RNA sequence: CGCGGGGUGGAGCAGCCUGGUAGCUCGUCGGGCUCAUAACCCGAAGGUCGUCGGUUCAAAUCCGGCCCCCGCAACCA
RNA sequence: AAUGUAAAAA
RNA sequence: AACGCGUUAAGCGCGCCGCCUGGGGAGUACGGCCGCAAGGCUGAAACUCAAAGGAAUUGACGGGGGCCCGCACAAGCGGUGGAGCAUGUGGUUUAAUUCGAAGCAACGCGAAGAACCUUACCAGGCCUUGACAUGCUAGGGAACCCGGGUGAAAGCCUGGGGUGCCCCGCGAGGGGAGCCCUAGCACAGGUGCUGCAUGGCCGUCGUCAGCUCGUGCCGUGAGGUGUUGGGUUAAGUCCCGCAACGAGCGCAACCCCCGCCGUUAGUUGCCAGCGGUUCGGCCGGGCACUCUAACGGGACUGCCCGCGAAAGCGGGAGGAAGGAGGGGACGACGUCUGGUCAGCAUGGCCCUUACGGCCUGGGCGACACACGUGCUACAAUGCCCACUACAAAGCGAUGCCACCCGGCAACGGGGAGCUAAUCGCAAAAAGGUGGGCCCAGUUCGGAUUGGGGUCUGCAACCCGACCCCAUGAAGCCGGAAUCGCUAGUAAUCGCGGAUCA
């Protein structure tokens, strides 16, 4: 397990000299009194002080099994050298918190995960090779100790999927599945060519947990304003004397609407109110679209180096273009290897160039 | 797509066994494992001097191996040094009666499989592999043979694509038996992999 | 596993039965004649070779 | 709110009036012909009969309330 | 008695 | 430009008008003029492409044509698809179910021997120039043999025995070769990737008759001619003709088995021939015959007839065998970016207390399914039991085992013969004769399973095979569809060998 050591270790190491700097700022701005007078803009101050133990931490647990555990281990068949290797079996067990620590810190890491899958860019061949990812997602879940079901999926006319869209079920399913956004590249001799020769395909991924409803709260009585008004047309005295017409205004939303096709003004009160509905439902629809398709991705052409990982059968590597990292495996990678993937260099560079945009200037 | 092997195509005329002798239900395959590492010593520290073929006889502990250099002048060296010294790295590995003779090469020019080692040596030397064969080809149907043909195949000058370089004169029928061909395989060991040669040299008829 | 595997099928440091064929020239271990001690492809190399003495293409 | 119609395999429709066994087309699934897909051939699976009650030996079927969809009507001053 | 996309000639 | 034109110029000249100046945009838009209208005449650009085109050449292709071929179709027999089982694969499952093969040309294929071995996968215990090579430095120990502690084995830890061969010597001792061990360096090793880097070998259309070169002639040129054409054959086989003539790789032929026969050969064979006989070719005896494995002979449209220019074809006689007598070996220039870097070799790439090495146990044998290849049957042209006759080719000395004994039996014991035309595996089965069953899920059918037992091998839970008793399933001829075979063939019956305990 020596090759994972250096990698998990360096880092919680480049937090040490930032965090170093930054929490002296802090530490010393806690001292004089006239700082605490400031109602909740010195919570601000005393929160970043609740930060010097999810790291000071590290500083101490990590830097002891790297100065006692390199020490006596270099050469030794199993007496005083192997049974130094039981006293850091806590070392992968703690690994775990440092791990899941800056994972879960996503917007909704924890709950669970939608990931529609969707042919592009690469022909028919294109439309079977979203099929592979369907299937190596699936079988990656099992092996995660996920539960899967398919909310969708359609065939496509000789390939097997022109669309495809799969909850995973269990906790941190939104988290692992993350680095999984965008589109993927295949690269292998086509299948459905004549001539066979190597072509290229593409296709989309996309990942997001859930949400809920809000539809009567909206029309509260004390928002919208009512009104009364003789009605325009036909009547008799009637129409003339009794106010039958009613205009039922959204104050908030500012959206009005009339009506008065009864003689009854209840009947008209009560029509023009669930028309009101009606359009306020079409309103909370448009603004929750907003919020709930640009978490998708703010761009993804599904085109042609739009990818971000490619997957070449030919020469077998597959390499993720985001972390530089590289591999030598397409046939079991598309078959569940995405912890290797994810787990090191993927979330990395996901929190990475978000946890460097705070920490910076955003 | 076929083409056998016309050296195991004639093993009933033409070519005679390169090993000849006879063992039994027990012995044949000792007799042919040690017979085998001998020329496997033989073809490395003798080709050195153009070994084409190298038979045995024997019948018990008797072993004549006779080798056919183009050159006998390097197996001897100027009296019996070199000769000597083979016979006793050969007793050495093996408790028997050794018996090195050596037969000559009338013309190496008609042995194919010189011709093949001739041509696979100018490869590895860097250099033209279609003058080449031309060259090994009109030279032994210039030096007397009713028909010849050389053939090498694989990353003709370290090229991308592999391929296969044709060329021959002369009668060569591969399917008559009263024909007569030596044969004769070359490699070529090269910065851009292995690299087949083939020689074949009509002699004889009827 | 193919050359310490060679060295396995010679040893015999061990039980009866766990010693098996192998080839000569390569180290196959299936299709290993007993009479040659070799596999069939090489066989069919030699014996065209006529390094097999006595073997002949047969025909009927 | 009033009067009329409807809700049955994944889609669209029979069956109810005259209670006893739920049928049709499509799709789906298995197997074929084709280099392969479709077409075409051979098999197979699939329905709480909206819901809650009532009558009956027995309810898709008859009786009643409810929710949902459809159409009509909402006139005189 | 229809269809078969998109990376190969020193 | 070629196709073609050619006193009906697309020739050679003069006069005059009309018209073109890359494709798309586009005969569109705007404007103008005409029209009842539909629409006509005149007639752009922005933008965009690196081509759009003409004629001709080779080839591929056609629900184009002519000629011709192959169990390709038809005529005919037997099959799979259905059932149970074996096996190969898909998929799913799993700690792993190691890898490859993918229409024909992957699917009883690599595997001509997965219980550990094999074995490349998994779990776990372990070793770190290492299981194997070449070479440098070093201490110690000869080579080599032997046991105890430890454990699942691997490995680890440890004791006794031992004192050979060379240099100085009476000895002591010390220096050297070889081998092993520790330490260290160079290096090993990899079934780790890439058959879209390769050799080699192989499948493939296809045993199809075809594909080319030299010189010559035609064309500006790709290229054509030859190879086209009339006749024929299994064939680019031959015949004739031909602006071509000639040659090469392919079909043939030269090799093998099987048919008839002769010579060489007498431990195979035969009272065929006489004698003897424990009447078994056992003895005397002979090479006839059979057989045995060596060399030859014979068949070539040679002979008669009809047609024909010839090649050749049709019929007949003789012949064991007539136009290739039957079967095999042999498969062109090439095509499939075919297959295999896992048989081996190999360029590049990657790992190196490890992607290498050791073992024990597991898996490759997993099962809700699907396909391929196959075995056994549904029965009376049959099943069972007893008796009786006829093969070929093969294999066997730590191997095949006659013969007698025990046992229901597989097997166990005693024990003869045999480096084998001399002995054994060895009843060949179907068939012949006899006898019973009498149309029944049955004496058909033996899947399944309970119990008992034999053999191999350290070891049969996972996971072998065989024997005996008992239990006897689906299956009454198989949906759409699909396979093989033209003669000693299909069908059917049994025997052998490789692989290997
Ligand atoms: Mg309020
Ligand atoms: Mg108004
Ligand atoms: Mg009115
Ligand atoms: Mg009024
Ligand atoms: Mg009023
Ligand atoms: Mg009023
Ligand atoms: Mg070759
Ligand atoms: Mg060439
Ligand atoms: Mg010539
Ligand atoms: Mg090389
Ligand atoms: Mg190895
Ligand atoms: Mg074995
Ligand atoms: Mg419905
Ligand atoms: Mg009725
Ligand atoms: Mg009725
Ligand atoms: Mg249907
Ligand atoms: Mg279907
Ligand atoms: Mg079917
Ligand atoms: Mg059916
Ligand atoms: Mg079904
Ligand atoms: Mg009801
Ligand atoms: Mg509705
Ligand atoms: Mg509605
Ligand atoms: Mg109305
Ligand atoms: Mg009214
Ligand atoms: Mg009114
Ligand atoms: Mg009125
Ligand atoms: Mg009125
Ligand atoms: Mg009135
Ligand atoms: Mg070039
Ligand atoms: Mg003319
Ligand atoms: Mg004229
Ligand atoms: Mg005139
Ligand atoms: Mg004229
Ligand atoms: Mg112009
Ligand atoms: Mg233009
Ligand atoms: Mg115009
Ligand atoms: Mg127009
Ligand atoms: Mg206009
Ligand atoms: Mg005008
Ligand atoms: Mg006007
Ligand atoms: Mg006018
Ligand atoms: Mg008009
Ligand atoms: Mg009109
Ligand atoms: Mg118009
Ligand atoms: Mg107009
Ligand atoms: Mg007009
Ligand atoms: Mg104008
Ligand atoms: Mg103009
Ligand atoms: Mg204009
Ligand atoms: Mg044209
Ligand atoms: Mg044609
Ligand atoms: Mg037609
Ligand atoms: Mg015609
Ligand atoms: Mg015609
Ligand atoms: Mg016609
Ligand atoms: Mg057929
Ligand atoms: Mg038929
Ligand atoms: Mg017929
Ligand atoms: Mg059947
Ligand atoms: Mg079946
Ligand atoms: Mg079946
Ligand atoms: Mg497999
Ligand atoms: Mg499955
Ligand atoms: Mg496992
Ligand atoms: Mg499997
Ligand atoms: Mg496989
Ligand atoms: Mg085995
Ligand atoms: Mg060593
Ligand atoms: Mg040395
Ligand atoms: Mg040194
Ligand atoms: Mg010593
Ligand atoms: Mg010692
Ligand atoms: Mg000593
Ligand atoms: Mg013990
Ligand atoms: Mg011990
Ligand atoms: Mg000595
Ligand atoms: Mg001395
Ligand atoms: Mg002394
Ligand atoms: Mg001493
Ligand atoms: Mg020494
Ligand atoms: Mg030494
Ligand atoms: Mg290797
Ligand atoms: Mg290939
Ligand atoms: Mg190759
Ligand atoms: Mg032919
Ligand atoms: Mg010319
Ligand atoms: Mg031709
Ligand atoms: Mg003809
Ligand atoms: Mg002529
Ligand atoms: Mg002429
Ligand atoms: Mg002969
Ligand atoms: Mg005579
Ligand atoms: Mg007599
Ligand atoms: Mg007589
Ligand atoms: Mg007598
Ligand atoms: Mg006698
Ligand atoms: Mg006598
Ligand atoms: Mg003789
Ligand atoms: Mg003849
Ligand atoms: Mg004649
Ligand atoms: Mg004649
Ligand atoms: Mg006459
Ligand atoms: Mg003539
Ligand atoms: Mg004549
Ligand atoms: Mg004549
Ligand atoms: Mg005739
Ligand atoms: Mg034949
Ligand atoms: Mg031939
Ligand atoms: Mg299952
Ligand atoms: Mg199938
Ligand atoms: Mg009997
Ligand atoms: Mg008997
Ligand atoms: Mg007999
Ligand atoms: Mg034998
Ligand atoms: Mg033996
Ligand atoms: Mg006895
Ligand atoms: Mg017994
Ligand atoms: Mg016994
Ligand atoms: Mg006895
Ligand atoms: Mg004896
Ligand atoms: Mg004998
Ligand atoms: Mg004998
Ligand atoms: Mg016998
Ligand atoms: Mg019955
Ligand atoms: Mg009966
Ligand atoms: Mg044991
Ligand atoms: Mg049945
Ligand atoms: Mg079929
Ligand atoms: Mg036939
Ligand atoms: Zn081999």
């Amino acid at each position: 397990n020596a090759s994972r050591n250096a990698w998990k270790a360096s880092g919680g190491i480049f937090d040490i000299p930032q965090k170093e700097t930054r929490l002296k700022e802090l530490e010393r701005r806690l001292e004089d009194p006239s700082l605490w007078n400031d109602p909740e803009a010195a919570r601000k101050v005393s929160q970043e002080a609740a930060r010097l133990r999810r790291t000071v931490d590290t500083f101490r647990s990590l830097e002891s099994d790297l100065q006692g555990l390199l020490e006596l281990m270099e050469e030794l068949p199993a007496e005083e050298r192997e049974a130094l290797k039981p006293e850091l079996e806590e070392a992968a067990k703690k690994l775990d918190e440092l791990y899941h620590q800056t994972l879960l810190n996503f917007p909704h890491a924890e709950k669970n995960a939608i990931l529609t899958i969707q042919p592009g860019a690469g022909g028919t061949e294109a439309c079977d090779w979203a099929e592979m990812l369907l299937r190596m997602y699936t079988r990656f879940a099992e092996r995660q100790g996920f539960q899967v079901e398919v909310v969708d999926l359609t065939p496509g006319p000789e390939a097997g999927i022109d669309y495809a869209q799969i909850l995973v079920k269990g906790e941190n399913a939104y988290g692992l599945l993350s680095p999984e956004a965008g589109v993927h590249r295949l690269v292998r001799p086509s299948p459905f060519d004549a001539s066979g020769r190597r072509h290229t395909s593409f296709a989309g991924v996309e990942v997001i947990p859930e949400v809920d409803e809000e539809v009567e709260v909206v029309l509260k009585p004390e928002e919208l304003r009512i009104d009364v008004m003789r009605a325009s047309g036909p009547g008799g005295p009637g129409v003339n004397t009794t106010d039958s017409a009613v205009r039922v205004v959204h104050l908030p939303t500012g959206i009005t609407v009339t009506c008065q096709t009864t003689r009854s003004q209840i009947k008209n009160k009560e029509l023009a109110l669930k028309i009101l509905k009606a359009r306020l439902y079409e309103l909370e629809r448009k603004k929750r679209e907003e919020e709930l398709k640009a978490l998708r991705g703010e761009v993804r052409p599904i085109e042609w180096g739009s990818q971000i990982r490619s997957y070449v059968l030919d020469k077998n590597y597959v390499k993720d273009h985001r972390t530089g990292l590289m591999r030598h495996d397409p046939e079991n990678v598309l078959d569940g290897d995405l912890m290797d993937l994810i787990w090191a260099g993927l979330e990395w560079k996901a929190g990475r160039r978000q946890g460097t945009e705070e920490v910076e200037a955003e | 797509g076929n083409k056998i092997h016309p050296i195991g195509f004639r093993l009933g005329i033409t070519r005679d066994w390169e090993s000849r002798w006879y063992a039994g239900k027990k012995q044949y395959r000792h007799l042919l494992l040690e017979d085998q590492r001998i020329r496997g010593l033989l073809e490395k520290e003798l080709y050195s001097a153009g070994l084409a073929r190298v038979d045995i006889e024997r019948a018990a502990d008797n072993v004549a191996v006779t080798v056919h250099v183009a050159k006998p002048g390097v197996v001897i060296g100027r009296g019996g040094e070199r000769i000597r010294v083979l016979r006793e790295e050969l007793a050495k590995l093996t408790g028997k009666n050794v018996a090195l003779n050596v037969q000559e090469v009338q013309n190496p020019n008609l042995s194919a499989p010189l011709v093949a080692q001739r041509v696979a040596e100018q490869i590895e030397r860097r250099f033209a592999v279609r003058r080449a064969i031309k060259q090994a080809v009109q030279r032994v149907m210039e030096s007397g043979a009713k028909g010849a043909k050389v053939i090498v195949s694989g990353r003709i000058g370290g090229a991308e694509q592999a391929r296969t370089e044709w060329a021959a004169q002369g009668r060569v029928p591969l399917h008559t038996l009263r024909a007569n061909i030596d044969y004769g395989f070359a490699l070529a060991r090269t910065t851009y992999g292995v690299l087949g040669v083939k020689a074949y040299i009509f002699l004889g008829e009827v | 596993a193919r050359k310490a595997l060679i060295e396995k099928a010679k040893r015999t440091p061990k039980f009866k039965v766990r010693a098996y064929t192998r080839c000569v020239r390569c180290g196959r271990a299936r299709s290993v004649y007993r009479f040659f001690g070799l596999c069939r492809i090489c066989l069919r190399e030699l014996a065209h070779k006529g390094q097999l003495p006595g073997v002949r293409k047969a025909s009927w």
